[PDB]
């Protein structure tokens, strides 16, 4: 009886030991699911930084990622952050900015936009703009960046859908 | 075929912050804040706290602050608003997984890769869309699966104290919960590193890492993520049986630690108190909670809830058991004294109660005398209890036969039929027997509560 | 720099501070007083000053420094007495020359002129260093040696230069550490915010017993090194003298003691005592200060600090268990540390939650409590450290109904309550059989069946037999001792006897001053031999009284087992023992 | 029954190549629709939609 | 020589706000204040020309919140005029107080001239450092048989006297006053009163002038007649005038706080005027610090052979341990002298209950060197038996006399011969400690020497 009592100790402790194989080989796949999305995400980085490269393509992207962010705040002042390479295209496209953004939002046009000095990083914000308030207080990070971190954080299930197909599991919704 | 939509929204990033009283960060220049909204608090540190909007007025929205206040400044601390309430990532693959108190996973594992986005507060369930628990859980405990019955689709808490084993009984159940395998979602709220590592270390040796998630918010972390906690572990508990059609038993860990939660929250907001402090909407919180449990029709799926609550001075009265005890359908008691007797489980059946016991203990799913013999060793029990009584206060030669009898049954009853040691496994069967062989001792003449058919059958 | 704009009380809402943080450190007052930040609304900061507000005008500067209140962790606390906030008393009342304590005082946490031998470690110049890594050792004392010198957490990278073995300051730079082409340099003392705990690798299930020295709650509800332990009682119980002896004869390598709303007579009597006494660790004969520091935040000391005082020490025994010792924290009063939450609460405005005291009153109980545990240390080498948590709760009236005592039994897992009724009639230790309880004799059965393999057994029957007698003197106690039967009597008897002799301790005799593990165990042994005998010879049919007049021999020798001395060792007084039970064997054989 | 326990403790090469399988397929699935995924998204990024707050 | 004169030569304005923008209960509150401090004493001067004296307890931007302590009746918006002193309530203290009767605010109401100070201390005082403070181990002689075997007091202990209402607590520490000294070889009393009826301090004005101590006697008075605000400040004036006469004046003090249970209802009365917390039965939630502040200034320090001892005197109201203001005072304290209102309905004086009572400064003070050698063992002895004898008293009255055993019957002949014989004493009789020791070993030697499991067996050999 004393050495069936002491099997049975040891094996509960086979059982840990093949739950912990199972569990870390559990991981292992999940991990290597995060890591092959991690793949398609900084594959669109690379092509979003190549699409800013794109001076004439990229001047449609600005007029919609300045006034998109200005409709949000619907302030009649605001500061715009943006990248040293774009603060040209920016002075040029003003004007456009203001009649859009009066023409959307159906107050009058934005009374003065200004580009801060302040340039974003070179190597972390690779197109957009940071507008703001008249003050800087309410800022919107509409970057290329971090729209796709935006949408790489609230656009997983119908990746899932795409990559891995439907969940055979799941049968209702 | 199913939509999910890609869609990019920006967030505003409000650097005015108008107040930071205790868990509560206060705006001042919100444009259109929305209630109940996650917001992102980025600290000057550099780490960010996520945030709930508890209250918003024309400009202000009043932010509870999951991970605390502790380090959160005026001049550089940035809410960014997310626009959506909280929305745990869920998917099939959570099972097996370890996760914080807020969500994130401590496992040393990846992100959850989503399948969908779920509310964590939830839709009420359709009363008409429900179906009536009736299939008995024939858990192991047999103070249990004799006289007060566990269904698929109860809430049936744990009412303990400090000290008694209600994580024993609890994970015991959890062993042993099948039919007459059973997914777990284990929500810890507030409760020690003791209490963690003794429930992990119990699903990893029964095997349970397999099929469960757990939700660990420890004594350490933050105190307001105990709010947050029970949500995220039922909305995932409902994920999987309804729309995967899982049979999950929810084990939720101190309640009474996630209403002295809602109690920090609901005094830092200066909210009208109710009974002790705790808030007038405590009933209808705890409802919230207790009440996403139970079965739906056309899904094949259950939650089973058993939220360990323990009473604070062992006192019933107390708010939090009492509208737990008036929420939920039944309460298992844990007796102080039984513990002091040195009876495990030590499952005072008499304040225990089950209101699917009716229903899920007569003919054809268990046999046909529970339901008597269970009448009948409450009856007893009383009878031995109120004997113990007069044996105390009044000379014992005064008691009659029946006193007497009753006494020997109360000794049996405690010591030989609720006292079970763990992994004992007692079929319902086998627990029915035994309580036979306890009301053996009587007369047939003196068994009131058994009906005549019962016992010329079964005596 | 801010200003003040209202001071009531302990608390300061001081104007024009926009920009300070939660729980930052301030300077309230021209004197420079100690505070930290609890609301901030709008410009208006509202501040907990750990000093005398009286003298407070409106319109005082208010520096904010920046930094959390932070300990300052290093050589030299092993052996000295602070003021809650990381003040050396002695400091302080050098530099003053008076025996008050001045509002403002400033002396640095750790003497600067004190020159520690460093000894460096295994680590060398390009060896890539982690936080909680052992980079060199100093000697502190002769007790405590090789005051192991710990980076500092969250602090990483390459090491650049190492300073060589000699005699160095705190003030002296040790060390040079590169993360990311910026240069950090290190001394011997590093600072860390009392309110977030010291990181550690993996906690562990402790298993090693805290041996108390008291014979109650080294037997019958056991502590482990490394677990939470609550003593409630009113005054006059005996939780400052369990502490005390505790504290003395324990078995931990440092000893944390916290005392928030103690009194100063009771710190007097530790400095006075503590250095008299020696332990016979580490080889020698070496003073009980020598590895004992005291965070000493009396009752008329500033409200707010008991608060800075529970935090200072338990980051104290965090440190010393990174260390890889084996420490044990003592705070005096956590239900003076809540009284103070509970004033500091009421001038503030909160809620009063239950009978006052605030809200998150059990949330901040159950924190510091998790702050305990056996731990393995952050980083290499491999150490494993443990701080035991030892609080005495204050009931308020003397009753265990309190919202503090509630939080505590909720948090912690073993709790000693102290009875008034035998805290009277001195039967110290007054520690109430019935409702006390240790959730870690479970788990200690591993160390019993490695040294005392019949330990759990006799605690259990000597468990039993309290339980028994219990039932016996409430049921004779109405109903008279006139039908009770020879078994009853017996058990009575024994139980009696063991509350006379062995649960009752005299911690301030010779010989009942530390009952150390094998004595009691040896001790429980003679008892529950002696109620088994008895019940046997009865049982054989002999009369109790009779047996009872002819072993009275035998129930003085073995209720005067408790006078055996423990200096004499563990072969002597287990030799005695020995012969004790075999006479008593004999003696209940030939008088049956 | 030690010799036996010991055994089954050093089992995990054939659960470490029973994973192997999955993450081929994980890569190939990868490999395959990176282009339509990626694509998806760039044009999810480079699309947005001036739209007013409707209050 | 002494420098602290210098600073005194130093005339300082005080401005003279007729500003009040209202006052509601016992608080007066200020407007336009320049500069506020936050426990400045200020004179308020009102329309009659009575001056009351106040201190400011809360102080927002220009707002000061004033609670003056002869109350806020007769205050009047347009006319009352307040001077900010600038500087908190200071006492003004010098060695000459020693034989003078002054009032509860520090006025003196012996007919005398204002006391020609030496220093003004400020009545709340400073924390003593723990480190600066030494353990009191100097056994104080009593006279009583049960304040001196079984309860002795150190010289720097702050062990106050428990009774209820009608008990004799003031003739219990009246004995101790005139008997106070050490065991092995006069104490400065400085005697407070808060809320006291005439009788009472009469009878203590009157005791000290027959035993002699009136010429080292401090009396503050404050009747139940004397304002119910300034029995905050009267025990704070009594300590700073003990805390100056022993810290740096090198004289042992008594210091006597009667009726603390009425100071504490005076702070329930001044808590519950504001909003705060109702802690316990109604007490303010820092009623334990300001307790605290009251008792924790007793002791002796290093480098200083002056020390103070704390005999305060509370009413328990219903004679209960558990009411907050003896709970707390217990817990503050270094003891309790117990006194039983059994006791004395039986007949014995002093009607001390020893079970309740405990001194913390006995474990040191009680030795070898300091006392007999056999004082520990007996004392604790005599608890063990005494309460023994107790229960089987209580079993008595349950099932009769007849069922007690003969450990129950020696119990109870112990008891009859410990309250008659031990306890009981003249009002006027002291015994020395050796003699109360005799006395207690005859009680110990009514029983067997097996049964005494309390005694070291070495001491019971020498001593039995
Ligand atoms: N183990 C013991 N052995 C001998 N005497 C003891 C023991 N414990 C307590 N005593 C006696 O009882 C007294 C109780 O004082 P103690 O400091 O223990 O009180 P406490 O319960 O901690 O009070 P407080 O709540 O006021 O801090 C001691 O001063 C001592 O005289
Ligand atoms: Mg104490």
């Amino acid at each position: 009886g004393n050495f069936k009592s002491k099997l049975k100790k040891a094996m509960l402790s086979q059982q840990i030991t093949k739950s912990t194989i199972a569990n870390k080989m559990r991981l292992k796949v999940l991990s290597a699911r995060e890591q092959s999305l991690d793949g398609i995400f900084e594959e669109t980085k690379e092509k979003l930084s190549g699409i800013a490269n794109n001076r004439d393509e990229y001047k449609p992207i600005l007029q919609s990622l300045i006034v998109e962010a200005l409709l949000k705040l619907l302030e009649p002042k605001a500061i715009v952050k943006a990248l040293e390479r774009d603060v040209d295209l920016i002075e040029s496209m003003k004007d456009d900015i203001m009649r859009e953004y009066g023409e959307k939002a159906q107050r009058a046009p934005l009374e003065e936009i200004v580009i801060s000095n302040d340039y974003l990083n070179k190597d972390l914000v690779s197109g957009g703009v940071v507008v703001s308030n008249a003050s800087d207080k309410i800022e919107i990070n509409n970057t290329l960046e971090e729209r796709l971190k935006l949408l790489s954080e609230e656009a997983l299930p119908a990746i899932r859908l795409e990559l891995y197909g439907p969940s055979k599991t799941r049968k209702f919704f | 075929a199913v939509e999910q939509g890609f869609n990019v929204k920006p967030r505003l990033n409000y650097n005015t912050v108008s107040g930071v009283n205790g868990p509560l960060v206060i705006l001042e220049k919100v444009k259109f804040p929305r209630y109940n909204e996650i917001v992102n608090l980025t600290l000057p540190d550099g780490t960010v706290r996520q945030g709930q909007v508890l209250e918003i007025r024309g400009d202000r929205a009043i932010v509870q602050v999951f991970e605390g206040t502790s380090g959160i400044d005026v001049k550089k601390t940035t809410v960014e608003f997310t626009g959506e309430s909280l929305r745990i990532p869920v998917s099939e693959d959570m099972l097996g997984r370890i996760f914080d108190g807020s969500g994130r996973p401590i496992d040393n594992g990846p992100k959850v890769f989503a399948e969908d986005y779920l509310d964590i507060n939830g839709s009420p369930i359709n009363p008409y869309a429900r179906i009536y628990p009736e299939e008995m859980i024939s858990t192991g405990v047999s103070a249990i699966d004799t006289m007060n019955s566990i269904a698929r689709g109860q809430k049936i808490p744990i009412f303990s104290a400090s000290g008694l084993p209600h994580n024993e009984i609890a994970a015991q159940i959890c062993r042993q919960a099948g039919l007459v395998n059973f997914s777990i979602v284990f929500a810890a709220m507030g409760v020690n590193l003791e209490t963690a590592r003794f429930f992990k270390q119990d699903f990893e040796e029964n095997g349970s890492l397999e099929r469960t998630s757990l939700f660990l918010n420890l004594a350490n972390d933050p105190t307001i993520e105990r709010i947050i906690t029970p949500r995220l572990a039922l909305t995932t508990a409902e994920y999987l049986a309804y729309q995967t059609e899982r049979h999950v038993l929810t084990i939720l860990t101190d309640m009474s630690s996630y209403a002295d939660a809602l109690r920090e929250v609901s005094a830092a907001r200066e909210e009208v108190p109710g009974r002790r402090g705790y808030p007038g909407y405590m009933y209808t919180d705890l409802s919230t909670i207790y009440e996403r449990a139970g079965r739906v029709e056309g899904r094949n799926g259950s939650i089973t809830q058993i939220p360990i609550l323990t009473m604070p001075n062992d006192d019933i009265t107390h708010p939090i058991p009492d509208l737990t005890g008036y929420i939920t359908e039944g309460q298992i008691f844990v007796d102080r004294q039984l513990h002091n007797k040195g009876i495990y489980p030590p499952i005072n059946v008499l304040p225990s109660l089950s209101r699917l016991m009716k229903s899920a203990i007569g003919e054809g799913m268990t046999r046909k005398d529970h339901g008597d013999v269970s009448n009948q060793l409450y009856a007893k029990y009383a009878i031995g209890k109120d004997a113990a009584a007069m044996k105390a206060v009044v000379g014992e030669e005064a008691l009659s036969i029946e006193d007497k009898l009753s006494l020997e049954f109360l000794e049996k009853f405690e010591k030989t039929f609720i006292t079970q040691g763990a992994y004992e496994d007692r079929t319902v069967f086998e627990s029915l027997d035994q309580a036979w062989s306890l009301l053996r001792i009587y007369p047939k003449e003196m068994l009131n509560r058994i009906s005549p058919k019962i016992l010329d059958e079964f005596y | 720099y801010g200003a003040i704009y209202s001071v009531s009380g302990p608390v300061v809402i001081a104007e024009n501070m926009i920009g300070c943080a939660m729980y930052e450190l301030v300077k309230v007052g021209h004197d420079n007083l100690v505070g930290e930040v609890i609301r901030i609304d709008g410009d208006k900061a509202t501040i907990q000053v750990y000093e005398e507000t009286a003298g407070l005008t409106v319109g005082d500067p208010v520096l904010r420094t920046g930094k959390p209140l932070s300990v300052e962790l290093g050589p030299g606390l092993m052996e000295t007495i602070y003021d809650g906030i990381q003040r050396p008393l002695k400091a302080i009342k050098e530099e003053s020359q008076s025996i008050y304590i001045p509002r403002g005082i400033d002396t640095p946490a750790l003497d600067r002129t004190i020159k520690w031998q460093f000894t460096p470690g295994k680590f060398q110049v390009g060896d890539h260093i982690s936080g909680g890594d052992i980079y060199g050792s100093v000697f502190e004392n002769s007790l405590i040696s090789s005051h192991k010198i710990l980076l500092p957490p969250r602090s990483r990278g390459t090491i650049t230069w190492i300073a060589p073995a000699g005699e160095y300051t705190l003030d002296e730079k040790i060390l040079e550490v590169e993360f990311d082409g910026k240069k950090s340099d290190f001394t011997l003392y590093h600072t860390w915010p009392v309110r977030v705990p010291r990181p550690v690798t993996e906690k562990l299930s402790a298993d090693y017993p805290l041996l108390t020295g008291q014979r109650v709650l080294d037997a019958l509800f056991p502590c482990v090194q490394g677990g939470t332990t609550c003593i409630p009682g009113a005054f006059g119980c005996g939780k400052t003298v369990i502490s005390q002896s505790l504290s003395k004869y324990s078995n931990s390598d440092a000893i944390i003691y916290v005392g928030c709303g103690e009194r100063g007579n009771e710190m007097a009597e530790v400095l006075m005592e503590f250095p008299e006494l020696y332990t016979e660790m580490s080889g020698t004969k070496e003073p009980i200060m020598k590895r004992t520091t005291l965070v000493a935040n009396t009752s008329n000391m500033p409200v707010a600090a008991r608060e800075a005082s529970i935090y200072t020490g338990i980051t104290l025994a965090e440190y010393f268990r990174d260390q890889g010792k084996n420490v044990s924290m003592i705070a005096d009063s956590s239900s003076r540390w809540a009284e103070a939450l509970r004033e500091i609460s009421g001038r503030l405005g909160e809620m009063p939650a239950d009978q006052g005291f605030p809200a998150y009153l059990g949330a901040k109980l159950a924190s510091f409590y998790e702050r305990a545990g056996k731990a393995v240390a952050l980083g290499s080498p491999d150490r494993t450290g443990s701080v035991s948590i030892v609080a005495a709760v204050s009931p308020a009236g003397g009753d265990f109904s309190d919202p503090v005592t509630t939080a505590t039994l909720g948090i912690t897992q073993v709790f000693w309550g102290l009875d008034k009724k035998l805290a009277q009639r001195k039967h110290f230790p007054s520690i109430n059989t019935s409702v006390s309880y240790s959730k870690y004799t479970n788990v200690l059965n591993k160390f019993y069946d490695s040294n005392y393999p019949e330990f759990p057994v006799l605690r259990d029957r000597m468990k039993e037999i309290l339980s028994n007698a219990e039932e016996l003197e409430q049921v004779v106690q109405l109903v008279g001792k006139s039908a009770l039967s020879d078994s009853d009597k017996i058990t009575l008897d024994v139980a009696t006897l063991i509350k006379e002799d062995f649960l009752q301790q005299n911690g301030y005799s010779t010989y009942d001053a530390f009952c150390p593990i094998w004595k009691t165990f040896d001790m429980m042994r003679a008892f529950i031999s002696y109620h088994d005998e008895a019940q046997k010879a009865v049982a054989n049919g002999a009369n109790w009284s009779k047996l009872a007049d002819s072993t009275g021999d035998v129930k003085h020798a073995v209720s005067s087992s408790k006078f055996f001395e423990p200096s004499r060792g563990e072969k002597e007084v287990h030799g005695e023992f020995e012969k004790l039970l075999s006479t008593m064997q004999e003696r209940f054989a030939e008088s049956t | 029954e030690q010799k036996n326990a010991g055994g089954v403790g050093e089992l995990e090469k054939k659960a470490e190549a029973g994973v192997q399988g999955e993450l081929a397929e994980i890569k190939k699935i990868a490999e395959k629709k990176k282009d339509d995924v990626v694509k998806i998204l760039i044009e999810t990024v480079i699309k947005p939609s001036a739209e007013v707050h409707i209050n």
